[PDB]
C-alpha cells in the first residue's frame, strides 16, 4: 500500500501547478522562432565564404 | 600547413591501430546464451550488466555473451546481437511438471521469430535429461501437455516452433553428464554456421 | 566478297571489347567505393583492375586485326603492347586459380580460413603473383620485331630478318603449361573437392553453387583450351597446314578475350554486394 | 479507496487540462510563411568505423565530435577536417550512449554492462585515461549527458534515473518515478531541469536539486525512444515508435503539436531541434530521416544517405551542421 | 616464256590513239610460269587495232615499255613506260603458308 500511497501524494502534489493558456506558450515560441530565425544556418542558408564546411 | 601535417598523421595511425583492431574481432567466433534454465550452468561450467566468457576449443577461440542480469524488456537491446555467430537456447525436461516449459516454448518461438535473427543458427540444449529420466515415471507428460517417446515428443514440439525453416537451421542435443559431447556439438554447429558464411562471402550461394 | 570472317568477326571483337571494359569500370567503381574491405575484396578489386588493363590494351589488337593485319601504328608499338596483355591476362588466370584454392581451404579448412586470413597475406600473394607473371611476360617485349614482307608490314615473334633465343620451345611450352595446366587441375580439384564436400552433409539446398562451378570450368576450358593447343601446335607448322593457323587463331583469340569478360559475370556479379548495389538502383 | 481517489484526481486534471486549452498551435500558426523545402548535402563523411554506430555527441565548439560503436570504439573526429583526434577501446562493445563534457575535458560511454564510463581526455602525457567507473544502476545505461566536470546525470533500464558525483562516484539523487524503461534523456539549457522518457509512454520532467518529478505527459500511445529539449527551454519534443513525434509544453503541460505521415509506419529513434527550433530533426528507421516544420506539422525535407537505419543525429551549438549516424557504419555531416 | 607474255601482250595491246602496235623486237626477258615479268619495246606500225587481228599488215615510238606478266593471272600489269608497282606481284609463289613468321595471327 505504500506504492499507491506515494502515487497518490505524487499526483496530488503535480495537480497543483499553475498552468497557462495553450495560445500564449504558443505566442512565446513564435516571439522566439521569429528573434532566432536570423541566426539558424539550416534555415537561412549561409554563403560559403564563411561557412566552416565547403 | 604547419600543424595540419601532425593533425594527419595522427588520423592515419589512429586508422591503422582501428583495422587491426577490426581485423582481430573478425577473427572471433560469437555466442549468445538464453533461456527461461537462462543461466546455462552445463556450458558455463567448463573448465575453460552481461557475462563475458572466453574459451579455445580446437584453436577457435569462442566468446560467449550472457543476459541472465538484464531483466528489462528484451526487444530494446536485442538488436545489438545481430553480428552473434550463433544463439545458444538452453530448455530444462525436468521442468515440464514444474507453466515452465510453456513459458520456454513461448520464449523459443519468439526469439527464433525474431526479424533481428533470420539467418542465425540456434543450438537448443535440453538439459536435465537424468532428473527427467525418472521423474517423467512418477509424473506423466500430460500434465504439462518411456523416456525415449517423450524427449522425442518435446524436441518435435519444440522445433515445430521455427517458421523460417529454409533461412536457419536449429541444433537439437540432450545434454550429457560430461562435458566432451556438448563442447564437440557446439564446434560443429559453429563450423558448419563459419562454413555457411564463407560460402555466402564467396558468392557462391 | 574481300574477306567476310574478317568484317564477321571484327565485330564481336569490339563487342565483347567495350563490354568487358564497361564491366570492369562497373565492378572497380563498385568495389573500390561501395564495399567492404576483405580478403575476396582484395581478390576481386585485382582480377577487376587486371581485366581493364588487359580490356583498354586490346582494342590496339582489335585495330590492327581490322587492317587486313597491317601493324602500321609503329615500329616497336607490339612490343609493348602484347607484352601488356599477356602479362594482364595470365595474370588474370593466376588470381583465379588463387581464388579457387582460396575458396577450398576456406570450404575445408574453416578453422584456419577463419585464424590465418589477413589483407597482408591477400597483398603479398597479389605482389608475388605480378612478380611471377612479370619474369613469364619478360620475353614477350624482347621477342617482337616487324618485318614487311612485300608490304602490308606486321611483328612476328623469332627474332630479326647465342642469346635473345628460345628455339620457340622454352617459352610456347612454358606459357602453355603454367597458363592451362597448372591452372586448370587446381580449379578443377579444388572445385570438385568443394562440391564433394557440400553434397557430404547436404549443406548446400538451392542449386546454385553448382552452377556457378559447372559455368565456370566448362568456360575456363573453352576460352583457353584452343588458343593454347593451336600456339602450342604453331611449333610443327611446316606439317599442319596454313587454313588452321589463318582461321582458328582469331577465333582463338576471340574465345580468349571472351573469359576477360565473362569473369565479372561469374565471380563478382553473384555476391550480395551486387544486389545490394542492384536493390539501391 | 486509495484507487477511486487516484482515478478521480487523474480525471480532475485531465478536466483541468481540457479546460486551460483555448486553441492549437495549428490555427495560430496558420497565417506564417512556410519554411519550403530545406535541401541539404552531405559536406562532410566520416568512415573509420567497423560496426554500427548507437551514439554520437557535438562539442562545445561545434568543431570536434565523438561516436560510439559496437566494435569496441569511441572516436574523436575533428569534424571540419575528417582528422581521427582521439579513439578509445571500450571494456565492452555493448555501448549504446556516449556523452561529451562542455567543458571538453571529459568522455562518457555506457551500455549493456550497466556501468558509466567516463574518460579524461586533456591529460599530461596526452593519452586518454579511464577517469571513473559508476556502477550503481541494475539496467542497460541508456543515455548519459554531462552537467559539469563534476556531476553528470544517467537513465537506465531498471526505471531509474540517477545523478553521479564524478569526484566521489556515488549517487547523490535517485529518480524512480517512472514504471517503464527510460530510453533517452535532455538536458534545459540551464542545467537545472531535466525531462526523459521510458518504455510506458510517458515522459516526466525531473528537477536535478529538488529531485522529484513535477509534470508528467503520456500523450503517445507506445514507448518513448528520443527526447529533445527546445532551445527556449519551455517545450520538448518526443520521439516514439508509433510512427509520430509529439511537442509538449511544460507551461501548458499538454500536447501542442505532433507530427506523423501515412507512409511513416517506422518508429523514431533520434530527435532534435536547431537553434532557433523552426525545423525538427526526426531519424527514423526507413533508412533516412525527415526535416519538419515544428509550427505547422509540415515535412520540411529528406536527407537520405544512410544504407541503414539513423541510430542517431545532433546539431552542433552553432548551428552550422547536423550529423547523423546509422547502422551502415558511417555518419554523415548535413549543410 | 617470251611466247606466253607476247600473246598476253597483243590480247591487252588492242586496247591500247586510233592505231594499234606489232611486235617488231625484244629487249629483256624473265620467275616461273605462273609470272614473267618481261619488258620489251615497241614501235607503231602501218596496221591499226581495226587491221590488228591479222598479223599480216604493212608494219618511230622509242618507248622501251615495261609490263610484267603473270600467267596461270591479272593481278600484276605495268603501265607506266615505278618500278614499286610489280613487287607486289613480282613473286610467282605459292599459299602465304610459305611466307610465315610465328606470330602474325596471335597476340603472344
Amino acid at each position: 500500500i505504500a506504492q499507491a500511497r506515494k502515487l497518490v501524494e505524487q499526483l496530488k502534489m503535480e495537480a497543483n501547478i499553475d498552468r497557462i493558456k495553450v495560445s500564449k506558450a504558443a505566442a512565446d515560441l513564435m516571439a522566439y522562432c521569429e528573434a532566432h530565425a536570423k541566426e539558424d544556418p539550416l534555415l537561412t542558408p549561409v554563403p560559403a565564404s564563411e561557412n566552416p564546411f565547403r | 600547413s604547419a600543424e595540419d601535417k601532425a593533425a594527419v598523421e595522427r588520423s592515419k595511425m589512429i586508422d591503422r591501430n582501428l583495422r587491426e583492431d577490426g581485423e582481430k574481432a573478425a577473427r572471433e567466433v560469437k555466442l549468445l546464451l538464453l533461456g527461461a534454465s537462462g543461466k546455462c550452468t552445463i556450458v558455463k561450467q567448463m573448465k575453460i550488466g552481461i557475462v563475458e566468457t572466453h574459451f579455445t576449443f580446437k584453436d577457435l577461440h569462442f566468446k560467449m555473451f550472457d543476459v541472465t542480469a538484464q531483466r528489462s524488456e528484451r526487444k530494446k537491446w536485442i538488436h545489438c546481437f545481430e553480428g552473434v555467430t550463433a544463439i545458444i537456447f538452453c530448455v530444462a525436461l525436468s521442468d515440464y511438471d514444474l507453466n515452465r516449459m510453456h513459458a520456454s516454448m513461448k520464449l523459443f518461438d519468439s526469439i527464433c521469430n525474431n526479424k533481428w535473427f533470420t539467418d542465425t543458427s540456434i543450438i537448443l540444449f535440453l538439459n536435465k535429461k537424468d532428473l527427467f529420466e525418472e521423474k517423467i515415471k512418477k509424473s506423466p507428460l500430460t500434465i504439462c501437455y518411456t523416456y525415449e517417446e517423450a524427449a522425442a515428443y518435446i524436441q518435435c514440439q519444440f522445433e515445430d516452433l521455427n517458421k523460417r525453416k529454409d533461412t536457419k537451421e536449429i541444433y537439437t542435443h540432450f545434454t550429457c553428464s560430461t562435458d566432451t559431447k556438448n563442447v564437440q556439438f557446439v564446434f560443429d554447429a559453429v563450423t558448419d554456421v563459419i562454413i555457411k558464411n564463407n560460402l555466402k562471402d564467396c558468392g557462391l550461394f | 566478297e574481300a574477306r567476310v570472317t574478317r568484317i564477321f568477326l571484327v565485330v564481336v571483337y569490339s563487342i565483347v571489347c567495350f563490354l568487358g571494359i564497361l564491366g570492369n569500370g562497373l565492378v572497380i567503381i563498385i568495389a573500390t567505393f561501395k564495399m567492404k574491405k576483405t580478403v575476396n575484396m582484395v581478390w576481386f578489386l585485382n582480377l577487376a583492375v587486371a581485366d581493364f588493363l588487359f580490356n583498354v590494351f586490346l582494342p590496339i589488337h582489335i585495330t590492327y586485326a581490322a587492317m587486313d593485319y597491317h601493324w602500321v601504328f609503329g615500329t616497336a608499338m607490339c612490343k609493348i603492347s602484347n607484352f601488356l596483355l599477356i602479362h594482364n591476362m595470365f595474370t588474370s588466370v593466376f588470381l583465379l586459380t588463387i581464388i579457387s584454392s582460396d575458396r577450398c581451404i576456406s570450404v575445408l579448412l574453416p578453422v584456419w580460413s577463419q585464424n590465418h586470413r589477413s589483407v597482408r597475406l591477400a597483398y603479398m600473394a597479389c605482389m608475388v603473383i605480378w612478380v611471377l607473371a612479370f619474369f613469364l611476360s619478360s620475353p614477350s617485349l624482347v621477342f617482337r620485331d616487324t618485318a614487311n614482307l612485300h608490304g602490308k608490314i606486321s611483328c612476328f615473334n623469332n627474332f630479326s630478318l647465342p642469346v635473345g633465343y628460345s628455339r620457340h620451345m622454352v617459352v610456347t611450352v612454358t606459357r602453355f603449361l603454367c597458363g592451362f595446366l597448372v591452372p586448370v587441375l587446381i580449379i578443377t580439384a579444388c572445385y570438385l573437392t568443394i562440391v564433394c564436400k557440400l553434397q557430404r552433409n547436404r549443406l548446400a539446398k538451392t542449386k546454385k553453387p553448382f552452377k556457378i562451378i559447372v559455368t565456370i570450368i566448362i568456360t575456363f576450358f573453352l576460352c583457353w583450351c584452343p588458343y593454347h593447343t593451336l600456339n602450342l601446335l604453331e611449333l610443327h607448322h611446316t606439317a599442319m597446314p596454313g587454313s588452321v593457323f589463318s582461321l582458328g587463331l582469331p577465333l582463338a583469340t576471340a574465345l580468349a578475350i571472351a573469359n576477360s569478360c565473362m569473369n565479372p559475370i561469374l565471380y563478382v556479379f553473384m555476391g550480395q554486394d551486387f544486389k545490394k548495389f542492384k536493390v539501391a538502383l | 479507496q486509495l484507487r477511486q481517489e487516484a482515478e478521480q484526481l487523474k480525471n480532475q486534471i485531465r478536466d483541468a487540462r481540457k479546460a486551460c486549452a483555448d486553441a492549437t498551435l495549428s490555427q495560430i500558426t496558420n497565417n506564417i510563411d512556410p519554411v519550403g523545402r530545406i535541401q541539404m548535402r552531405t559536406r562532410r563523411t566520416l568512415r573509420g568505423h567497423l560496426a554500427k554506430i548507437y551514439a554520437m555527441h557535438w562539442g562545445t565548439d561545434s568543431r570536434l565530435l565523438v561516436s560510439a560503436s559496437q566494435d569496441g570504439k569511441l572516436i574523436i573526429w575533428d569534424s571540419y577536417t575528417t582528422n581521427k583526434v582521439h579513439a578509445i577501446p571500450l571494456r565492452s562493445s555493448w555501448v549504446m550512449t556516449c556523452a561529451y563534457a562542455p567543458s571538453g575535458n571529459y568522455v562518457a560511454c555506457g551500455g549493456l554492462d550497466n556501468i558509466c564510463s567516463i574518460y579524461n581526455l586533456k591529460t599530461r602525457e596526452g593519452n586518454v585515461r579511464v577517469s571513473r567507473e559508476l556502477a550503481g544502476h541494475t539496467g542497460y545505461l541508456s543515455c548519459c549527458r554531462f552537467l559539469d566536470d563534476n556531476q553528470i546525470v544517467t537513465s537506465s533500464g531498471d526505471t531509474t534515473c540517477a545523478l553521479w558525483d564524478i569526484e566521489t562516484g556515488q549517487q547523490t539523487t535517485t529518480f524512480t518515478g517512472h514504471t517503464g524503461d527510460v530510453m533517452s534523456l535532455s538536458l534545459a539549457p540551464d542545467t537545472r531541469l531535466f525531462v526523459s522518457g521510458a518504455c510506458d509512454a510517458s515522459a516526466k520532467l525531473w528537477d536535478v536539486r529538488e529531485g522529484m518529478c513535477r509534470q508528467t505527459f503520456t500523450g503517445h500511445e507506445s514507448d518513448i525512444n528520443a527526447i529533445c529539449f527546445f532551445p527556449n527551454g519551455n517545450a520538448f519534443a518526443t520521439g516514439s515508435d508509433d510512427a509520430t513525434c509529439r511537442l509538449f509544453d511544460l507551461r501548458a503541460d499538454q500536447e501542442l503539436m505532433t507530427y506523423s505521415h501515412d507512409n511513416i509506419i517506422c518508429g523514431i529513434t533520434s530527435v532534435s531541434f536547431s537553434k532557433s527550433g523552426r525545423l525538427l530533426l526526426a531519424g527514423y528507421d526507413d533508412f533516412n530521416c525527415n526535416v519538419w516544420d515544428a509550427l505547422k506539422a509540415d515535412r520540411a525535407g529528406v536527407l537520405a544517405g544512410h544504407d541503414n537505419r539513423v541510430s542517431c543525429l545532433g546539431v552542433t551549438d552553432d548551428g552550422m551542421a547536423v550529423a547523423t549516424g546509422s547502422w551502415d557504419s558511417f555518419l554523415k555531416i548535413w549543410n | 616464256l617470251t611466247e606466253a607474255q607476247r600473246r598476253g601482250l597483243q590480247v591487252a595491246l588492242e586496247e591500247f590513239v586510233q592505231w594499234a602496235f606489232q611486235e617488231t623486237s625484244v629487249e629483256s626477258a624473265v620467275p616461273a610460269g605462273i609470272f614473267v615479268r618481261l619488258e620489251f619495246k615497241l614501235q607503231q606500225t602501218s596496221c591499226r587495232k581495226r587491221d590488228w587481228k591479222k598479223p599480216e599488215c604493212k608494219v618511230g615510238r622509242k618507248r622501251k615499255c615495261l609490263a610484267c606478266i603473270k600467267l596461270g593471272k591479272v593481278l600484276g600489269r605495268l603501265v607506266h613506260c615505278q618500278e614499286t608497282q610489280c613487287l607486289r606481284v613480282q613473286r610467282a609463289g605459292e599459299d602465304p603458308h610459305s611466307f610465315y613468321f610465328p606470330g602474325q595471327f596471335a597476340f603472344s
